[PDB]
């Protein structure tokens, strides 16, 4: 029943001030400690800090110089502020509650039980850039026994994420959308592929739909054989 | 800081088998201050066990926890398809609360050779002054595979990036995409572009190549 809604800007420059807030539904803040936990994509979990309904806070010692937390009991919300940001602060940020009640000072903490969803926060000096969508055409060298592979390369965009569909979602089987890679440039590049019957080439249309909200970009790229 | 070292890093098993994951703390901690969380890629962590052995509501009895002092264990008696995810350990006896680096529980299936495809750069990218060549490895197992880019038989280094998808939900295979990026001058300076794939399922490396002006 207890769940979270999170908001706060997710794209910042270094040395800006990150501010995130979670509203709590289905349960009150009073009696519990509430924490922020972050996770770099591909990495593990790092606890940031916790606050109770009276404002008692506890922070990770490796972050206490640039992290504060607030609570708004009238709105049943709590907030995190993080300063002197760097690219290393790019991560998914979660709200969580302790699994059991605990008053303002109890030396050993509890476990986390209800976790909220992870919101991506990106810290970079790069400015928002829409992706270039390049076709990956089926050929002689992308066929194998009646099966032809085609796709699209979503290159030089920032920041994450991008959503990729095939034929506006009517095409799903055999689709592989790959995690993006961060280039030296600070821009992202991803690919989406699909294997189809090679007899379908010439009559069946294959279009890749790429949506990048931060740049307000949506591209419908038709992929045609050789 | 209490460091938590999880073991092993990766674990390939099949549904119906027994899994046991270890959590070692750099210092001795009481069992009441240990927890285990499960995480499927793309979703938030989910509480499995707290206080070393207590199961959170909804968690079946096939999940067991124990240990004391410096060493703790999570045991999945008979593995179900739902159970294949990442597993993290956590201590909350000492500030700050620390997590282990995780253990990945992957479905163990039959060796499958990849289907290797190659894609030259499009004309749209060529007018941008850049050329990217793509090589696709489709539906293979296990995850370990080697991709090598060769331009006129010159092995490439520092000019390519690859990405691997999560383990597929129905055939438990992996797929990999590799991108080789050159300037369009460097790209037009050469003729033969090749992707060489090494994998457990192939009796010899498989090369997919093309020529500029095909």
């Amino acid at each position: 029943q207890v769940q979270f809604q999170q908001w706060g800007a997710g794209l910042l420059k270094p040395s800006e001030t990150l501010s995130l807030t979670c509203g709590v539904y289905g349960g009150s803040l009073s009696g519990y400690y509430w924490s922020w936990i972050r996770q770099t994509p591909g990495k593990g979990l790092e606890w940031i800090g916790e606050i109770n309904h009276t404002g008692t806070t506890n922070y990770n010692p490796s972050l206490k110089s640039r992290v504060t937390m607030s609570v708004d009991t009238s709105k049943n919300q709590f907030s995190l502020k993080m300063s002197s940001l760097t690219a290393a602060d790019t991560a998914l940020y979660y709200c969580a509650r302790e699994g059991a009640p605990r008053w303002a000072l109890k030396r050993p903490s509890n476990w986390f039980d209800p976790w909220g969803q992870g919101t991506l926060v990106t810290v970079s000096s790069a400015s928002t850039k829409g992706p270039s969508v390049f076709p990956l055409a089926p050929s002689s060298k992308s066929t194998s026994g009646g099966t032809a592979a085609l796709g699209c390369l979503v290159k030089d965009y920032f920041p994450e994420p991008v959503t990729v569909s095939w034929n506006s979602g009517a095409l799903t089987s055999g689709v592989h959308t790959f995690p993006a890679v961060l280039q030296s440039s600070g821009l992202y590049s991803l690919s989406s592929v699909v294997t189809v019957p090679s007899s379908s080439l010439g009559t069946q249309t294959y279009i890749c739909n790429v949506n990048h909200k931060p740049s307000n970009t949506k591209v419908d790229k038709k992929v045609e054989p050789k | 800081e209490i460091v938590l070292t999880q073991s092993p890093v990766s674990l390939s098993l099949s549904p119906g088998e027994r899994a046991t994951l270890s959590c070692r703390a750099s210092q001795s901690i009481s069992s009441t201050y240990l927890a285990w969380y499960q995480q499927i890629p793309g979703q938030a962590p989910r509480l499995l066990i707290y206080g070393a052995s207590s199961r959170a509501a909804g968690i079946p009895d096939r999940f067991s926890g124990g240990g004391s002092g410096t060493d703790f264990t999570l045991t999945i008696s008979r593995l179900e398809p739902e159970d294949f995810a990442v597993y993290y350990c956590q201590q909350y006896g000492s500030s700050p609360r620390s997590f282990g680096q995780g253990t990945k529980l992957e479905i163990k299936r039959t060796v499958a050779a990849p289907s290797v495809f190659i894609f030259p750069p499009s004309d749209e990218q060529l007018k941008s002054g850049t050329a990217s060549v793509v090589c696709l490895l489709n539906n293979f197992y296990p995850r370990e595979a080697k991709v090598q880019w060769k331009v006129d038989n010159a092995l490439q280094s520092g000019n390519s990036q690859e990405s691997v998808t999560e383990q597929d939900s129905k055939d438990s295979t992996y797929s990999l995409s590799s991108t080789l990026t050159l300037s369009k001058a460097d790209y037009e300076k050469h003729k033969v572009y090749a992707c060489e794939v090494t994998h457990q399922g192939l009796s010899s490396p498989v090369t997919k190549s093309f020529n500029r002006g095909e």
